């Protein structure tokens, strides 16, 4: 028979559950209902709740179209014992607990493909990339102090001053054939910076021609300096908090400033991988684990937790759905372990080929790339660079005061150098 | 012969105004000297009658009214107009937890036999076409989005804005420090003519011709000229970036914005309760998720919804283009943006057994081909009071440059004091 | 039986026909077959061709999902006797010629709803707005001569020159208590326009304070004048060639400059409406009619034809798919007669209700608004405003030369007014 | 034990180098002092055989090669590598107008038994998965678009650009006219000191202190100051609009682009012949319409396609992100844009009856969990030679400000002539 059950877990946008309509009593249109069991009657096991839910998402719709692809009906129900699955005491739990104990024959959800979960339960072709990701409230903002020199590169600035030296040293050549070099530097330079200052102009007719062909250069200099200026004085270079998993901070949390509060959700594949690859990290991070992703988000916003490690796809989804773009994954979406969301199957079953072809037909005809944007998209998904419509504080405009202070001190250095020599 | 007609109030189509004197309103003429035809409307004093539940004989006029009069002369029938009490277009609901489904608004009365002809901007829809048969659309349109635009959040209410107030101080304090070092590096290698160089290099007023004399102070004066240029050029460039904000943030482009997918505290949007847009929202697959949001923000009618959009009470509104476009043309503060989604026009619904579907459809098609309602479009909604200011840099009005006038004025009134001080100084 | 045939006309993006694969010999996937009638063998009728055509598009996809909605199969064939349909000599032609002679029982294509076509063949609910539209090679470019005064309105300019008189008339008050008003106007005004000119500064200490509080006003004036400047000098206001159908040009083509070359495709609904509503226009435009829309586009680009009138939707499609945005409909997409594309049905048939309710769920669920962008979208349909990255010719910067010439003449007027008075 | 492996040349995955001396290439080390492991490649010289119609021994190295060596030590098998002669990934075609369909490229040999293991960036696909079974993806990726960016068509190759050359003349002619009227309106109510006011008001050089004396000429001098400000401010604002060309960074955004829907003379784009993208083009409903276009522009391999993109021969290219991103990181002239559509990773195909599918899949998953190929990613493709700060304003290099330097230099050389002329003048 083609009728086979489907089991899932209420979590992530892939599995979002909705209740029944008060007036209709049924799920909405194009909705396959769901099933769940409840435990009551004190110590004994009571009858199941048999509340029929409406649980859908980016995986459930794929289940719909593969159901029409292979022409099979099904029903949906949820795991009650366990969430993801751990081979605790040699017994699988959650998703794998259901699959190895049969009575499911299928499993659709955010189940991570890995060797441990595959040795007993083979997986189909993954339909979306995922893995491990670290997301933090990585947001400081550091305007580079030399943002007022950025409009030109150092090569151009230095060539500007060597020209100002070799033009003022000829305008006291085209003018000797009381206007010395000390006043041609002070003229030729007061034209570059608008024409604010009081200068002492030449008097020969061929030297005013040179001051003019230099004032045109000043006009182009200030036209091409100030072209981008209020976008260089507002451009903040955010510094990422943690370079990666293998950084010196995570290796030795203790020998630094008070260690980063980083954790995960225990009894999951993310903790499963980290305990194997980094047991020393696992020993410390066991104390910072939290029940769910919502708890992690609240902890990060409140500041008690300052880093979170979890599945890549879910964290990527939660990044774009935040009040502001404060929370962002480390590495601009960097994944330290590439896996995929597969469909759990019983070993040596002929449905695997059908499922693989049904999944790949979506890649081929490209009818789910629009489904990618239908749900997994947020406001923060398109950051508006670092420039905005913001005032200029003293934080922004403080490479000009450093230069003014540096000359405020070099003038005194050369003052004493005069008064002794 | 005798026909009963229900109509809803819609500003670009149905102008409703309570009658005065004996119960007949004026005969005011259009701009081109043409009379504004009126019809009697025994309509409720206020929407959802309640305590003032009185059928005032108001007068109605507009696009649909002129279409009614044209069909009245063509078809040779008598008619009366009375507004719907609930003030809704119509949706399908149930009461008393019963299997049967009951209609609202127009179909809550037309289906009951209380109305024979429906003349209102009623959008054609599946649930609407199941119970009554619509004629050909007399005006094809699609849903659109009206934004607030009351504050584009880049409003120069002050010309001191480009810099923040702990940088104005530190620019106006770094003038005196550099002056009192130009003076000292020159004295020990005048004070008024150092303090004048220091300023008249910043403002570019070219006032005060004293230049630092000694080689120590020419370095500091040179670098202060550089500092003055960078300060003033940053003020200028940042003021421009405030004014060249003619492209305001990210405008919603149709029903595509991710912010529409997910409800948020800042972003609020809704439509009229029991309207076509509600059916579209519940009728879209992805739109069931945020259906929770506007259910608490939905307005009873579009008039107060648009009033909320004008004020800081609603950000984005969704409604038929033929209404939102007209409202955006009458008021400069409100404009519409985004592609027209749900390109479903209006229409005239008919009863299943009404022997007028074919002939009324032919009548409206005839009105299309002869250009009668093209003339109605030019007469009723073609004012275009606003301008296509989008993709066009704005012009800085007065009250948009009033601060500089107050600056120079206050400089005068301070000068008349400073002159007393100066004459007293000597 | 539910099997009813479908007929169509190869026209517009709605009906685009492709042949069979040379290696496969059949239509592509998801392509309903199409047939077209052929005639040969000199005067007599030859044997049937039975060519395997693949006619698809927007209307064809609408037909596909309405056929799945109502669960009926069909076949597609093309009209050869007539294209759209004319009741010539009392006999219908083309689409209506087929429908009144049955052998199709259905009609999907670029068919316009109107009373004459509806009196004999009822139409379903239109799925897209359309009508009559005039498209021309709308082009010119008129930079307004006073584009250098547009940064401020007239209020602000006049109040600037009233404040300048007020300030210069007090800086020779705060300065009395050789610097006359003639030099305070020439100072206070040389600061507004940068500080280029040679001025004669005051000398009192409280008058330099006024010149300074005015130089700050000059700094803000030039910061807010030049903010948008290179977008006002480049902003071209295109003038539409024809206001509308009822303009004085179309009413009397002859009593003007040589009349506009405007025509259409004869034997169609567009000419059908125009001959009824404007027969005087029809008499003149009969000589400028052309065979097909491609001929119209080529004629407009070559310039022999300078206006084209046709169906709204097709012209809107062709506007966005041109080399450049030279061709565009008059009125920015204005339609002078609102109609829709309907489906032609035999009168008194129960399929009309089914077809209406099978078209309307496309509106309701919004699964064809994406179909709207799938085909009917062009590059020029989005445009890039009137500002670009373009040099400034004289045409742009010729409101500055008009002002310079006007002062070049007012100076001589006041020169002779001195030399006489 | 004995296994035959075919591989294709892909720069970020497969580096191919013809061996010299006896037939082994160098043992060059990486940046971190690690040896670059090599394998023997009996592939055809210069892609197609041509004149060197022989499988010349070569050495291959890269990401896939290191994955091969890891699986070689784990699985304990012998292998040899030889490049595919046709140099294609593989598509399904027919010959001699026969019903049977034949494969080319990798599956033109693996399906024939000539290859046991496939190690190449072969995208997983339906037509590809029907004939062979793919393992788990060892690198998930999607198709992306690489643009030319060689010329953004807003390149200031001169500073005289902001004005057109019949406005430079008419600004440099309107100086002498206004000078010779300042002089005449002053004379009849000097010429050198009128011609100096006239210029030094334009350039803002503040040179020449003569001011028009007579009331007739002060009006003309005032308006010439206004004209000079508007001229120079238009030059400045238009230079800025040329330099603030950050907007042209907005280019083709994924497959969803109207210019991709329809072919055009200017816009040309293509991919590699008989590749995954060709199948996706024919596997897409809307993409069959313009499939005519790239059929005449498609390239034999991605290397020469990218070379064409670098030059002015191809505008937009479509290929796997893992390749185009690396190429854009190595060369600053090429960058990629658009969302990653068709997010289908690579994989290792297997034969239907080959008894290694499960164990090879477990091996690659184990390599994922232990972070071996994360180290491979850092070693092989992580150079990041190009700046990733897109939408960051650029810095005007030399050769991007060389014209003003030549301007002042030319002023010097013309001045040494003008000084001879002036001394001779007296
Ligand atoms: C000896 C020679 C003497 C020469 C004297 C020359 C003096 C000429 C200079 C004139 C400019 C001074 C105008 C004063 C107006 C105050 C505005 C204010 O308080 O409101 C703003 C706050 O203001 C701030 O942000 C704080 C600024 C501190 C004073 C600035 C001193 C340094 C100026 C450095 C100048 C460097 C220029 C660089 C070029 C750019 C905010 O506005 P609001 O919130 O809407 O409140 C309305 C304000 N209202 C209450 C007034 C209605
Ligand atoms: C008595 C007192 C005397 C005072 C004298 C002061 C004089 C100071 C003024 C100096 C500026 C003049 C520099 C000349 C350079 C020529 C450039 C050229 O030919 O190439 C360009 C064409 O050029 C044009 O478009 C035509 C311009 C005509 C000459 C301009 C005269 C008016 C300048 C109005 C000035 C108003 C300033 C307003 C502020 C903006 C194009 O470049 P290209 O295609 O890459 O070709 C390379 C060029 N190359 C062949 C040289 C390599
Ligand atoms: C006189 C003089 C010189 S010589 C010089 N040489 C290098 N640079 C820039 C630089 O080193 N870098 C830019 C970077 C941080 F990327 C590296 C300069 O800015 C100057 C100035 C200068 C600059 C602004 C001024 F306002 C003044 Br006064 C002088
Ligand atoms: C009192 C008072 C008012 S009412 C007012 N209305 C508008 N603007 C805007 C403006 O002038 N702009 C110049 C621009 C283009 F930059 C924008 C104002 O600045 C003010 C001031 C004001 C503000 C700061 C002040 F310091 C002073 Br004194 C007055
Ligand atoms: C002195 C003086 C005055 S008084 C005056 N009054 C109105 N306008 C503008 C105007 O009338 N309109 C803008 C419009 C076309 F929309 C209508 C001015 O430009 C001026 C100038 C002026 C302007 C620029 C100058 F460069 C100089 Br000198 C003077
Ligand atoms: C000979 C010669 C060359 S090589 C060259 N390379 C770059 N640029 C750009 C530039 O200088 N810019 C200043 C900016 C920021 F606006 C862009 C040039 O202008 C030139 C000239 C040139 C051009 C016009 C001339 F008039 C002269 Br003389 C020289
Ligand atoms: C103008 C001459 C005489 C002296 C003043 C030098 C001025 C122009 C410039 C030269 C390079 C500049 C520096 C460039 C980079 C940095 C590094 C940053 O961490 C602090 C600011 C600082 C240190 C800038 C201060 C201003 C600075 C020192
Ligand atoms: C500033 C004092 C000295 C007056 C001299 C400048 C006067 C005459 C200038 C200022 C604004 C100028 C006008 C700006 C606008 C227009 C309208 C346009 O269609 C033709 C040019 C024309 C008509 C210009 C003519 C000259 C003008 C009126």
């Amino acid at each position: 028979d083609d009728h086979l059950s489907i089991v899932t877990l209420e979590e992530a946008p892939f599995v979002i559950v909705e209740s029944v309509d008060p007036l209709s009593g049924t799920c909405m249109r194009n909705t396959v209902p769901c099933q769940k069991r409840i435990i009551s009657e004190n110590k004994t096991d009571e009858e199941p709740g048999y509340i029929k839910k409406c649980c859908k998402g980016f995986c459930i719709d794929i289940l719909k179209k593969i159901s029409k692809s292979v022409k099979f009906t099904y029903d949906l129900y949820l795991v009650t014992n366990g969430k993801h699955g751990k081979k605790i005491n040699g017994t699988w739990n959650g998703m794998i607990g259901e699959v190895v104990m049969k009575r499911a024959y299928m499993a659709v959800g955010s189940l991570t493909i890995n060797e441990e979960r595959s040795e007993v339960v083979d997986f189909s072709v993954p339909f979306i990339e995922t893995g491990i990701s670290v997301m933090v409230s990585r947001s400081n903002g550091t305007v580079s102090p030399s943002a007022f020199l950025e409009p030109f590169s150092a090569d151009v600035w230095v060539m500007m001053f060597v020209m100002l030296l070799i033009v003022s040293a000829v305008a006291v050549f085209v003018f000797e054939y009381s206007f010395t070099i000390g006043k041609a530097i002070w003229l030729l330079w007061g034209l570059v910076f608008n024409n604010s200052v009081p200068v002492q102009n030449p008097k020969g007719t061929t030297s005013k021609i040179m001051v003019s062909v230099w004032a045109f250069f000043a006009v182009i200099f200030l036209a091409s300096y100030t072209a981008n200026l209020a976008a260089f004085m507002i451009q903040e270079e955010y510094v990422d908090q943690v370079s990666g998993l293998s950084d010196k901070k995570f290796q030795r949390p203790n020998d630094f400033s008070p260690p980063f509060r980083f954790g995960t959700v225990p009894n999951g594949s993310t903790e499963r991988n980290i305990r194997n690859n980094y047991a020393e990290m696992h020993a410390y991070m066991g104390k910072f684990n939290q029940r769910g992703v919502d708890d992690a988000l609240l902890s990060l916003k409140t500041g008690k937790l300052d880093a979170f490690i979890y599945d890549a796809a879910v964290l990527n989804y939660m990044a774009g759905r935040d009040e502001g773009c404060k929370l962002v994954t480390i590495g601009s979406g960097k994944v330290f372990a590439s896996t995929g969301y597969g469909i759990a199957i019983q070993k040596d079953s002929g449905w695997k080929r059908q499922v693989d072809l049904a999944i790949l037909q979506l890649f081929g005809d490209g009818e789910m790339e629009e489904l990618e944007a239908l749900w997994l998209t947020g406001i923060c998904h398109n950051e508006k660079n670092e420039v905005m419509s913001s005032q200029l504080d003293i934080d922004n405009m403080a490479g000009v005061f450093y230069m003014l202070g540096a000359a405020m001190a070099l003038s005194l250095i050369t003052f004493i150098c005069e008064h002794l020599f | 012969t005798r026909l009963k007609i229900v109509t809803i109030h819609q500003e670009p189509f149905v102008y409703v105004k309570p009658t005065m004197s004996d119960g007949t309103c004026k005969e005011e003429f259009t701009v081109n000297g043409d009379p504004v035809k009126k019809v009697i409307c025994t309509g409720p004093n206020d929407t959802s009658p309640g305590s003032p539940r009185h059928t005032v004989p108001q007068c109605c006029y507009g696009f649909c009214i002129d279409l009614l009069i044209k069909l009245a002369r063509t078809m040779q029938f008598t008619y009366e107009v009375h507004l719907v009490a609930d003030g809704k277009f119509g949706t399908q609901e149930r009461v008393q937890n019963s299997n049967k489904k009951e209609w609202n608004g127009m179909m809550g009365e037309l289906l009951s036999g209380q109305a024979d002809m429906i003349v209102a901007p009623l959008t054609i829809n599946n649930e609407r076409a199941q119970y009554i048969e619509f004629s050909k659309p007399f005006k094809y349109q699609g849903l659109t989005i009206l934004v607030k635009k009351e504050i584009p959040r880049s409003t120069l209410d002050s010309f001191m804005q480009p810099f923040q107030s702990t940088l104005w101080l530190l620019v106006g304090l770094s003038v005196h420090v550099v002056a009192v070092m130009l003076y000292l590096l020159d004295r020990f290698s005048t004070l008024s003519s150092a303090m004048w160089f220091s300023w008249g290099v910043l403002l570019n007023s070219g006032i005060g011709e004293g230049a630092p004399r000694s080689f120590s102070a020419r370095i500091l004066g040179m670098v202060w000229a550089g500092f003055a240029m960078i300060i003033v050029a940053s003020y200028t460039a940042n003021l421009a970036a405030f004014l060249v904000l003619d492209r305001p943030e990210e405008r919603i482009t149709g029903i595509n914005d991710p912010r529409l997918r997910n409800p948020s505290d800042k972003f609020i949007y809704a439509t009229v309760k029991q309207s076509s847009v509600d059916i579209y929202f519940r009728r879209q697959v992805e739109l069931s998720t945020m259906y929770r949001h506007m259910e608490k923000h939905n307005y009873e009618s579009a008039a107060e919804a648009i009033q909320a959009v004008r004020d800081n009470k609603l950000h984005a509104f969704i409604w038929d283009s033929a209404v939102l476009e007209f409202e955006a043309s009458q008021k400069c503060d409100l404009v519409t943006t985004g592609e027209l989604f749900f390109r479903s026009g209006f229409g005239i619904g008919m009863r299943k057994d009404s022997p007028w579907k074919q002939q009324v459809s032919l009548s409206i098609l005839k009105s299309h081909e002869n250009g009668f309602m093209e003339d109605l479009d030019k007469t009723w909604v073609r004012y275009q009071e606003c301008d296509s200011r989008s993709n066009a840099p704005a012009t800085l009005t007065f009250e948009n440059m009033a601060g500089v006038f107050m600056l120079v004025a206050g400089g005068i009134v301070a000068g008349i004091f400073l002159i007393f001080i100066e004459i007293a100084y000597k």
